[PDB]
């Protein structure tokens, strides 16, 4: 008698193929808010999919902060 | 490289019997694996947990090991209150089910040894079954996520009606499908129905979701019908 | 049909080198990227640009591939096989696919109709770019539905859906915001004394409507039987009302209305 | 006065530390930099920001600055002086002119909400800027997106900064005007069309009473030259729209002599 | 270390009486640099160069050391021809003035040896005298500055009419300013008056680019003036 | 008799303090168009504002596609 809404773990990433490392460097410049307590980091489906357009903006260039681009793309909206 | 891969898919059960694995196959020992859960309804201060073994997606086509009850959860909003039904698979392979609460901490934690490991003739006999029936198996899943929607019809028609007041000619529609609901989950609806309905309450709560009044267009004081037929 | 000129796309001049090249392909699919563009169109012009960079990318390749339509022949494939490492080639254009020929995506396009189209909805023989497709959508149909159409869409393994969104193109006297009709009804003055007939003009055609007598102006009227139905019921039509003179008149006319105008110049 | 709430600003509860705080900045800063938010209020937002930064650096300046709030009063400053390199605290927020003190001036750009009176005639004003203090004119004949520029009068700095008074033309309640021309539906009953009569309609110049010619039929504009609405390359008319209405109170003598033209718009 | 540097700061001269420096004060030797410059009118062949040295604006009171033609321009729509002039201080000093016209090859350089180089009495002597009239020189910038300002509006005033036809009255609006600026460029106003022209040559500009015909309104076939004083 | 309007050359760079190596690498990425006919190249006034804007987004981060974060807002405005 428990909904399975909740938030998305560590274990999907590789299915959305995403390495842990580079959620490391999103969550410590900002791009994304995890809930830490009290285990790892959670995030929501949505959260997911805004790294997976930043990595999919990696493929020609350039570095980390692609996000901003993506903020305001969102933003752009 | 060690031995006692664990040979079974292992979550807990939830809304229409559907499966939600914490642990799957072919994962190693010892491992510590759990994520964030939600409860159903409004002030929901207990949380049923059944522990199940098997791959299939149908809680009752599973065998269920251990079938508890967490109460002591505070009383807050269906969604809010996130429960960490952690799975801890120890080097002798006990499974250490902890009820932990973000909130409080309230915590019941059972022990499931490792005398249900099913033999190699259980194990190919589960799989083989399992595949065999996956045909029939993801029409049940199409059948079964589908209920989920239309659960999911029901929770935005409960949570948005408690933090929203919409028009009384929705919430008689809310209300009404929600009768429709109550008289088709244990009478479940051919599948057709299922998508007509959810679809249905997902077009019901985007006009539900109107904002302001009724913008009849420029808000008049009042209106009549017209003989649009023949007449003189 | 005729090699299309990817320096005209890319933006750089029939004898560009290699660095022309780059700095334009950076920068188009900078713009055109299915990730920062989300556009119907953008995700053919970014096969376009992909297709084009797969053969304009290396000087023996510029001299193999991008020579083609500067022979006077189309020459036969060179031996030794293609070298296409690092770039997706599986669903170039129909140029590659008559030169040698090497999941179907959610083409995303519009269906543009007016109101009367849009209602009855029925069968159509819609048009994709190049390709072959006719689906219906049923009726009532409004904006942002989503007609997905099972092994309809873009070619591919298995292939893909479609992506119709209407598009209502305005009637010329019915305008329709959401489910309600800014219709003018143009009506003389005397419907406001004992209250007339006025043949008006809706999306059921033309109809007799009958008024209550002294209706002030910007009135709203409700049609309800004679509406617009839908998914969600059958949306009434609002006409506002609109008093207007008659442009014709008659010397009887203009001595009956002498006695009253002199009424109007007292009151 | 007293501390506006820093983490508030960026997102992050009381005693999050150093992490926390360096994830919201560049956050805040990725969202609120004036370049890639080309609005006014971005500017201060970011200013803002970025002197909240400027106090949650490092752990040792954490336990010296952010005890301020917390103390039961603002300490007096550490000896050994303070270190504020590579950031401009040079425009920092009224609390570090109170808590410090030591600090070109930026054109501060804001709006005047000015309706079709106020525009019209400008005049003498006493803008309203954040916190400080002015005052300057409008001439007569504002249009939008005038720069009111007045040097030494702007920013705060060495020099001082000037200003950029956008004019917001606020929509007058029964006047809806488009670039020159005023829309104002002029409602007048029909009478007017058979032998061409007086209204006493209001414009911009006040109440004046306009005449029509006969026979108009609804929908039309009438042209205002002379007294439209005056600008800068001229006195830019106002096309009012005529449009036909009922007497809303009615006599019997009017139904006596109504039932004639009755009848004849019953035949035609 | 090498000596003989360039004491001169070595430029063209353009409308109006600007300065356009080349090569600046202190260029190393050998030294080339060019920059490109453009034509006025239409169909246009002559090309008038005349170098001129100093530092000032204005240039009446500077000094010029050649003055020649290039011609061969395409009969062409103003700006497109772009015209190569490089200064060249070579290794031995001398001043190559080439200008290149890149349509055809078209070429008049000629030289301009260091016989133009200056003792140090009145190197001090322009560099103290520019200081002291800087502060009317500055005053004469914003002059001539909006003097520029003026001859682009008049340039662009005849570009557009050139390319895009209006109104006629903005038209003849914008003839007048023309006219108002062939009879005070020779005989220059004042700046306060070149400020307002310019500003209403430019809100003349901005209501001539409106796009399509005069739309008063929806456009009615006809209108009149209504008699706003009382009557009856 | 001539009018100065031309393009800028390879001495305006230093005013808005610009690395001319950033100048080539954003040329050959193509961000904008030079003029190389028949020397050096040559740009535009906006060109130098475009850039001005880029590199002022470099003060923290991070590297050489910042016109992805321009373009793109460019064609936001």
């Amino acid at each position: 008698m428990l909904a399975r809404s909740g938030w998305l773990s560590l274990e999907a990433l590789s299915e959305y193929g995403l390495s842990l490392a580079a959620v490391r460097a999103y969550v410590e410049i900002g791009f994304v808010e995890p809930l830490e307590v009290g285990g790892a980091w959670y995030f929501r489906e949505e959260d997911l999919l805004r790294m997976a357009k930043a990595e999919r903006i990696r493929k020609d260039l350039g570095a980390n902060l692609i996000g901003a681009a993506l903020v305001v793309e969102i933003l752009e909206r | 490289v060690l031995l006692d891969v664990t040979p079974l898919s292992l979550g807990v059960e939830t809304k229409g019997g559907v499966m939600t694995v914490l642990i799957p196959r072919n994962t190693t020992i010892p491992t510590r694996k759990c994520e964030i859960f939600t409860t159903a309804e409004h002030n929901q201060t207990a949380v049923e947990i059944h522990v199940l073994q098997g791959e299939r997606p149908m809680a009752q086509d599973n065998k269920s090991l251990g079938r508890f009850r967490l109460e002591g959860i505070p009383p807050m909003p269906a969604g809010v209150p996130q429960i960490e039904v952690c799975f801890d698979i120890d080097a002798n392979g006990i499974l250490h089910v902890t009820a932990k609460e973000r909130s409080t901490g309230r915590e019941a934690s059972i022990t499931i040894q490792n005398t249900t490991t099913l033999s190699e003739e259980e194990i190919q006999r589960i799989i083989e079954e399992a595949k065999r029936h996956a045909e029939e198996d993801r029409r049940r899943r199409e059948h079964a996520e589908l209920k989920n929607a239309l659960d999911s019809a029901r929770v935005q028609a409960e949570r948005v009606l408690q933090e929203r007041q919409g028009a009384p000619e929705a919430r008689a529609r809310l209300e009404a499908a929600i009768g429709k609901a109550k008289e088709l989950v244990e009478r479940d609806a051919p599948d057709p129905e299922l998508k007509a309905a959810t679809e249905e309450l997902l077009k019901a709560v985007e006009e539900y979701e109107k904002g302001a009044q009724a913008a009849s267009g420029k808000g008049p004081d009042d209106v009549i019908d017209a003989d649009y037929k023949p007449a003189d | 049909a005729a090699k299309k000129d990817y320096y005209a796309i890319l933006g750089v001049p029939r004898n560009a080198t290699q660095e022309e090249i780059k700095r334009a392909y950076k920068r188009l699919a900078r713009q055109y990227h299915p990730d920062v563009n989300k556009s119907p169109e953008a995700e053919e012009k970014f096969k376009e640009i992909n297709e084009a960079y797969a053969v304009l990318s290396d000087p023996e390749k510029r001299r193999i591939y991008d020579t083609y339509g500067t022979t006077e022949a189309p020459p036969p494939p060179p031996p030794g096989g293609y070298d296409f490492s690092g770039f997706d080639v599986e669903d170039f254009s129909e140029f590659f696919q008559e030169l040698f020929g090497p999941k179907g995506r959610d083409l995303r396009a519009e269906l543009p109709l007016t109101l009367e189209e849009a209602f009855h909805g029925g069968e159509r023989v819609v048009e994709v770019a190049g390709r072959r497709v006719s689906v219906r959508i049923p009726p009532g149909v409004r904006e942002g539905s989503v007609i997905r159409v099972p092994g309809m869409g873009g070619q591919g393994n298995p292939p893909g859906d479609l992506l119709l969104v209407v598009r209502l193109l305005p009637h010329p006297v019915f305008r329709l915001e959401g489910q309600d009709l800014y219709a003018t009804l143009d009506v003389p003055a005397p419907i406001a004394v004992v209250g007339g007939k006025v043949r008006a003009m809706t999306l059921e055609g033309p109809v007799e409507v009958a008024v209550p007598p002294r209706t002030q102006a910007g009135r709203k009227l409700r049609l309800k039987g004679k509406g617009f139905p839908g998914p969600a019921g059958r949306g009434d039509l609002y006409l506002e009302v609109r008093i207007t003179i008659p442009e014709r008149l008659t010397p009887e006319e203009e001595a009956l209305w002498k006695k009253l105008a002199e009424a109007y110049y007292a009151r």
